[PDB]
């Protein structure tokens, strides 16, 4: 029953350092060293470096000396790991992992960690309904769309009337522009039935306490 | 620093087909002492930690499955799955420790095949909403097609723009097996209204010539 | 100079 249990999400500005934990239980703590993982988003992973947990000493990955730090409070079976001066290179999920019972080979991991640098601060977005032009018909199929930006931080909630139109939908995931979040949808139903059965898009995002409907139009 | 190279970065795979996938490392991991080789293989879902699958090149941990097999040594390795499920839809990544630092390949990304589709594409202009408080953005999306590579080519006027694009793309389709993808141009209200003509161009492998949606501003 | 896991990934090497 081996588990690392780590800290939660971080939001950090740029400049600033961020100290993140993982806790082992389940087994001797002292006797494996705790080592360190970070993921890019959609990326590799790269070792950051080792700590062993009895003797506290460090061996980082030259990629990141000045970069991480590495500690252990021993009485407390947690490992820590300070990232310093961040910049966006610095967002990523971090994992802790150890061997086995042999060589390094990773047997355990925990939960991964995310950090993300930014300076934003909680942002509605703006709701803006596409109606469709010439062209946005093929065949019988209309498409009509969604589009939410400018939030943060993630995630908002999108759907079509209510959750009763499901299918026929892309839902795109957000990225980030300037440091806000925008996301589109689009959905696709049969031509003769739009304007006559109407569509809608409801928006919710929680952090900023805003929920918005925003009925689909056609341009006139 | 010991360098991993995985080959390909994705294939396309059918259930029931063996799969082999390959990693390379810049040095020998055999250790003498042991008579093994100090290379691991792992498999990752989205959403979740790596999962070790393989450890001294050979050995399946437990309760992985005996359709993966590691082989070679020395530099070439190899991950095998000799008859590939649906549920083995994952990257896989190789490690070796044979020394510091721990080094990791960039993966081999399994996805489904399917038939060739080009994208349904469809364009928007800036809302009334949007342009009353003073921005614009123009989308483009390309629905439902395959393979995941594509190009788009945003033109205004007749001139093609870099900045202020910004792309999405979805995953792998759980149910068709299909790519989407949202291309978004953001301007401000004033530049939006000095042009007139705006065009999404896609490029894929399915036609030699890009599918091509326009509007103009005026019209 | 003992080896050990934070200088080596090595089981054998270890001290």
């Amino acid at each position: 029953q081996v588990q690392l249990q780590q800290s939660g999400p971080e939001v950090v500005r740029p400049g600033v350092s961020v100290r993140i934990s993982c806790k082992g239980s389940g087994y001797t703590f002292t006797d494996y060293a705790m080592h360190w993982v970070k993921q890019s988003h959609a990326k590799s992973l790269d070792w950051i470096g080792v700590i062993g947990t009895d003797n506290g000493n460090t061996n980082y990955n030259q990629k990141f000396k000045g970069k991480a730090t590495m500690t252990v409070d021993k009485s407390s079976n947690t490992a820590y790991m300070e990232l310093g001066r961040l910049t966006s290179e610095d967002s990523a999920i971090y994992y802790c992992a150890r061997r086995d019972r042999d060589d390094v080979w990773f047997a355990y991991w925990g939960q991964g960690t995310l950090v993300t640098v930014s300076a934003a601060k909680t942002t509605a977005p703006s709701v803006y309904p596409l109606a469709p032009v010439c062209g946005d018909t093929t065949g019988s199929s209309v498409t009509l769309g969604c589009l939410v930006k400018g939030y943060f931080p993630e995630p908002v909630t999108l759907t079509w009337n209510s959750g009763s139109l499901s299918s026929g939908v892309h839902t795109f995931p957000a990225v980030l522009q300037s440091d806000l979040y925008t996301l589109s949808s689009s959905v696709t139903v049969t031509s003769s039935t739009w304007p006559s059965q109407s569509i809608t898009c409801n928006v919710a995002h929680p952090a900023s306490s805003t929920k918005v409907d925003k009925k689909i139009e056609p341009r006139g | 620093d010991i360098v991993m190279s995985q080959s390909p970065s994705s294939l396309a795979v059918s259930v029931g087909e063996k799969v082999s996938m390959s990693c390379k490392s810049s040095q020998s991991l055999f250790y003498s002492s042991y008579q093994k080789d100090l290379l691991a293989w792992y498999q990752q879902k989205p959403g979740q930690s790596p999962k070790l699958l393989i450890y001294w090149a050979s050995t399946r941990e437990s309760g992985v499955p005996d359709r993966f097999t590691g082989s070679g040594s020395g530099t070439d390795f190899t991950l095998t799955i000799s008859s590939v499920k649906a549920e083995d839809l994952a990257v896989y990544f190789c490690q070796q420790y044979y020394t510091y630092p721990l080094t990791f390949g960039a993966g081999t990304k399994l996805e489904l095949k399917r038939a060739d589709a080009a994208p349904t594409v469809s364009i928007f202009p800036p809302s009334s909403e949007q342009l009353t408080s003073g921005g614009a953005s123009v989308v483009c999306f390309l629905n439902n097609f395959y393979p995941k590579d594509i190009n788009v080519k945003w033109k205004i006027d007749g001139s093609e723009r870099q900045n202020g694009v910004l792309n999405s793309w979805t995953d792998q389709d759980s149910k068709d097996s299909t790519y989407s993808m949202s291309s978004t141009l953001t301007l401000t209200k004033d530049e939006y209204e000095r042009h007139n003509s705006y065009t999404c161009e896609a490029t894929h492998k399915t036609s030699t010539s890009p599918i091509v949606k326009s509007f103009n501003r005026n019209e | 100079s003992l080896l050990t896991e934070v200088e080596t990934p090595i089981r054998n090497e270890w001290g």
